[PDB]
């Protein structure tokens, strides 16, 4: 489970984080 | 320009294997509690740069609507065969239809991936998996994950296919 | 275009989806 990105998170940051929740929402169906 | 990339195909085919060496130039386990594996790279080809993001998904499969969600937010798939595992290429029609389901269209970019060709133990042979290909009207690149053979040009010649889309 | 907030250690595997959506929703809105 990929830790919350942070207030202070680029878009960039946050591109990076939404790529992980995407593989594991995916993995833990 | 970003692109959502899905790789697909049968349980230990090398899904996991590919986009790591994607993403990070290694074959054999590294240990770093550290970091979270990433899905991103920045890349350019054919002189425009782009950004990837990889979907590595689950060889176990299912019904799920979460799931299908998922994939639908995909633009192009990755279809992986092993070279080892002749059941993994017949399930690659299945995969075809299950793409096309989800997306609602049969004109999805796809690319058909042969891997594990660095093995001694070969069962699927390259005239058969370009005969399917081309039957799809789609590439096919052949891979190892061990060597990094094929690696770059497997998702890039996807990118490829969603650049004539 | 409002950034979506990151839910805590308690929540749902739905509610993660639900923070998925916004941020893909977000992020698209912003590029
Ligand atoms: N020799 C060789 N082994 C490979 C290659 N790619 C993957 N493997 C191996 O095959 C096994 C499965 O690899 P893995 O990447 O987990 O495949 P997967 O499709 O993600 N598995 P799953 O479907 O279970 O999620 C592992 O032992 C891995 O080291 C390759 O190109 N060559
Ligand atoms: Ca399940
Ligand atoms: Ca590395
Ligand atoms: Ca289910
Ligand atoms: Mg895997």
């Amino acid at each position: 489970r990929p830790r919350c990105p942070g207030d202070d998170a680029s878009i960039e940051d946050l591109h990076e984080y939404w790529a992980r929740l995407w593989n594991y929402l995916y993995a833990v169906a | 320009t970003e692109y959502k990339l899905v790789v697909v195909g049968a349980v230990g085919v090398g899904k996991s294997a590919l986009t790591i060496q994607l993403i990070q130039n290694h074959f054999v386990d590294e240990y770093d509690p550290t970091i979270e594996d990433s899905y991103r790279k920045q890349v350019v080809i054919d002189g425009e740069t782009c950004l990837l993001d990889i979907l590595d998904t689950a060889g176990q499969e299912e019904y799920s609507a979460m799931r299908d969600q998922y994939m639908r937010t995909g633009e192009g798939f990755l279809c992986v065969f092993a070279i080892n595992n002749t059941k993994s290429f017949e399930d690659i029609h299945q995969y075809r239809e299950q793409i096309k389901r989800v997306k609602d269209s049969d004109d999805v970019p796809m690319v058909l991936v042969g891997n594990k060709c660095d093995l001694p133990s070969r069962t699927v042979e390259s005239r058969q998996a370009q005969d399917l290909a081309r039957s799809y009207g789609i590439p096919y690149i052949e891979t190892s994950a061990k060597t990094r053979q094929g690696v770059e040009d497997a998702f890039y010649t996807l990118v490829r296919e969603i650049r004539k889309h």
